[PDB]
């Protein structure tokens, strides 16, 4: 049995998206299936559910009359066409048929545009352990991919999640190495920021 | 509509702990064809739901047998006779007697031994500064439990206003969490004062640990 | 069993 969902992706307030789950393994027509959300952070919402022949359904009263889910038993694929999307309907959306569910496929509906990341050191500013770190500020969607020394750093690494602020993503990524390393052998994080096609490396550099 | 109340938000096991989840339902539900529809599912980070249990006390098919379920009408408990690591993450109960719904979840996390946080405060980078504004960095790195306060003081004066906070998802390897706090200021404010503080309170001291610097 | 599929809250 595997569910596999496509559609996802970015838009503005008010524009439509169409998901659709590809559904093998099993006697399609013959199963009952749904739609199921998570906002990011948060829990899971029913979106929407249909009966194995159509003829019944659900929505709940959030996305009554923006919404509109059907099934092609032909084709074996389930959809979601999803009009006037608002802000409130971010999250990733799920295709199950509740003994099995898809990975799901993301919906990010904001009036931010794609934006890279603005990359700034985090050095102490005053034998041991130091923590050095990488401020990435302003980019629009997530995620960001934060290495230390290409891989060569990864013990003592903390990436932190993402905070919101005025439609822009604002993420801190620590390493932690012994004092006789830094600032005597060089210590740079990369920052990849695949939305917009962006790489950036920042050497941590003492005040 | 149907409240889900699932009344412990987080759960600290050891491994080979026997934990309870309970899930209180606002009206009974016990379906007209004899049948109650409440499920439970967990959710490990970073993938998506999986059934353990279906209709009350039915065990889904590949789930191992240290969960069981029970319940009457509005009240049901999900039992792990004896946790282990692939049972981390988030329990959510969900019902389909009536419109469906899901419980806000529980957190199933590892206890650990009590550890300090290391405390890290960072000036704004001068390349920054020639933008409009200047962040302020506090980190506070491995410690046990979750439950820490973190208060900026600026000139020795508590500041609440431009701040956020971040919280990592327990660590698989050493069970610790690590906090990043974040003060936003405007280039003027932050040279408008001198000695910038970050007070952290953790159960591990009775003392705050303070990190400060100046500028 | 797994979903109430003839729940009296579904739509036509």
């Amino acid at each position: 049995v595997k569910l596999q969902e496509s559609g996802g992706g970015l838009v503005q307030p008010g524009r439509s998206l169409k998901l659709s789950c590809a559904a093998s393994g099993f006697t399609f027509s013959d199963s009952y299936l749904a739609w199921v959300r998570q906002a990011p952070t948060k829990g899971l919402e029913w979106v929407a559910s249909i009966t194995n022949s159509g003829g019944r359904f659900y929505y709940r009263d959030s996305v009554k009359g923006r919404f509109t889910i059907s099934r092609d038993n032909a084709k074996s694929t389930l959809y979601l066409q999803m009009d006037s999307l608002r802000s409130e309907d971010t999250a990733t959306y799920y295709c199950t048929r509740m003994d099995y569910w898809g990975q799901g496929t993301t919906v990010t509906v904001s009036s931010a545009e794609t934006t890279a990341p603005s990359v700034y050191p985090l050095a102490p500013g005053t034998n041991s352990m130091v923590t050095l770190g990488c401020l990435v500020k302003g980019y629009f969607p997530e995620p960001v991919t934060v290495t230390w020394n290409s891989g060569a750093l990864s013990s003592g690494v903390h990436t932190f999640p993402a905070v919101l602020q005025s439609g822009l993503y604002t993420l801190t990524s620590s390493v932690t190495v012994p004092s006789s390393t830094w600032p005597s052998q060089t210590v740079t994080c990369n920052v990849a920021h695949p939305a917009s096609s962006t790489k950036v490396d920042k050497k941590i550099v003492p005040r | 509509d149907i409240v889900l109340t699932q009344t412990t938000p987080t759960l600290s096991a050891t491994i080979g702990q026997s934990v309870s989840i309970s899930c209180r339902s606002s009206q009974s539900l016990l379906e007209s064809d004899g049948n109650t529809y409440l499920n439970w599912l967990l959710q490990r980070p970073g993938q998506s739901p999986q059934l353990l249990i279906y209709s009350v006390s039915n065990l889904e098919s590949g789930v191992p047998n240290r969960f069981s379920g029970s319940g009457s009408e509005t009240d049901f408990t999900l039992k792990i006779s004896g946790v282990e690591a692939e049972d981390l993450g988030v329990y959510y109960c969900m019902q389909t007697t009536h419109a469906p719904t899901f419980g806000a979840g529980t957190k199933l996390e590892l206890k650990r031994a009590d550890a300090a946080p290391t405390v890290s405060i960072f000036p704004p980078s001068t390349e920054q500064l020639a933008t409009g504004g200047a962040s302020v960095v506090c980190l506070m790195n491995n410690f046990y439990p979750r439950d820490i306060s973190v208060k900026w003081k600026i000139d020795g004066t508590e500041r609440r206003d431009g701040v956020l906070d971040s919280v990592t998802d327990q660590d698989s390897k050493d069970s610790t969490y690590s906090m990043s706090s974040t003060l936003s200021l405007t280039k003027a404010d932050y040279e408008s004062h001198n000695l910038y503080t970050c007070e952290v309170v953790h159960k591990t001291s009775s003392s705050p640990v303070v990190k400060s610097f100046n500028r | 069993q797994l979903i109430n599929t003839n729940g009296s809250w579904h739509v036509n």
